[PDB]
């Protein structure tokens, strides 16, 4: 109904980069980085977007 | 190089579920990369009184700050150094798809003032060989549990052994390149916020920079090896950028 911005993985790698760059998902949750939000959507077969960067 | 005035105390807790808290000041080369907002997003190690070495995926800007001498980030105040950055040297061969050649050099505007709590790490020789199965140290403010989503205030340190390319490929398979070195898979993991920090292997009394925190398990799996930028494979570039700058 709303939204903004899709979280990107490194597809050419199946683990993430270890930087701390929290993202606020459209779900109300904080993700340590974007790659995390992506792997979580993959596993969960979910489609959570990034609400705002930084923490919720 | 590579001798903390202040001596680390590595206990058996350093080897299990995401290490322990460091003796304050015991890893002097440990710095924190921060925003204008004072928010920690990567680590780094001081190789000079002028340069910091880090991972290239970190996206360090000239707008970002290097904080030397911190223990407790939640300190209303301690004696630290907020050094500015003047020039960023991102490896030309860094591959963004692959995270291969994941080193970046930060040249400081403001020299760091080596103290008892601020010093530098020894860089290795290209021909240097750090045997698989050697127990090393990794330091940072990376999460302690993926499930925390709150980076710790205090520097942590984990003890993990080195791995052969060969036995890491069993877990990462083809992703493992030559400018990469694996470590852990032993009860301890590098995690969000540890990126660009050090993987120190003591050599002939000195603590030496063998890896840079790069990437690994999307969930900070203690039974999976963590990947680091392999310093021996990128040190001539460090040497040559330093010389021309």
């Amino acid at each position: 109904d709303s939204l903004g911005r899709e979280a990107k993985c490194y597809n050419e790698l199946n683990g993430c980069t270890l930087e701390y760059r929290p993202v606020c998902g459209t779900d109300g949750d904080t993700y340590p980085n974007e790659c995390v939000l992506c792997f979580e959507n993959r596993k969960r077969q979910t489609s959570i977007l990034i609400q705002k960067s930084g923490p919720c | 190089c590579g001798v903390p005035a202040i001596q680390p105390v590595l206990s058996g807790l350093s080897r299990i579920v995401n290490g322990e808290e460091a003796v304050p000041g015991s890893w002097p080369w440990q710095v924190s990369l921060q925003d204008k907002t004072g928010f920690h997003f990567c680590g780094g190690s001081l190789i000079n009184e002028n340069w910091v070495v880090t991972a290239a995926h970190c996206g360090v800007t000239t707008s970002d700050v290097v904080v030397a001498g911190e223990f407790d980030q939640g300190s209303s105040s301690e004696k630290i150094q907020k050094l500015k950055i003047a020039k960023v040297f991102k490896n030309s061969k860094y591959n963004s798809l692959t995270i291969n050649n994941d080193i970046t050099l930060l040249k400081l505007s403001t020299a760091a003032s080596f103290s008892q709590t601020v010093s530098a790490v020894c860089l290795p020789s290209a021909s240097d060989d750090f045997a698989a199965g050697t127990t090393c140290v990794t330091t940072g403010w990376g999460l302690t549990r993926y499930t925390n989503a709150n980076t710790p205030d205090r520097l942590q340190q984990a003890s993990l052994p080195l791995l052969s390319n060969t036995n890491c490929k069993k877990y990462w398979g083809t992703k493992i390149k030559d400018a990469m070195i694996c470590a852990g898979a032993s009860g301890v993991s590098s995690c969000m916020g540890d990126s660009g920090g050090p993987l120190v292997c003591k050599k002939n009394g000195a603590w030496t920079l063998v890896g840079i925190v790069s990437w690994g398990s999307s969930t900070c799996s203690t039974s999976t090896p963590g990947v680091y930028a392999r310093v021996t494979a990128l040190v001539n570039w460090v040497q040559q950028t330093l010389a021309a700058n």
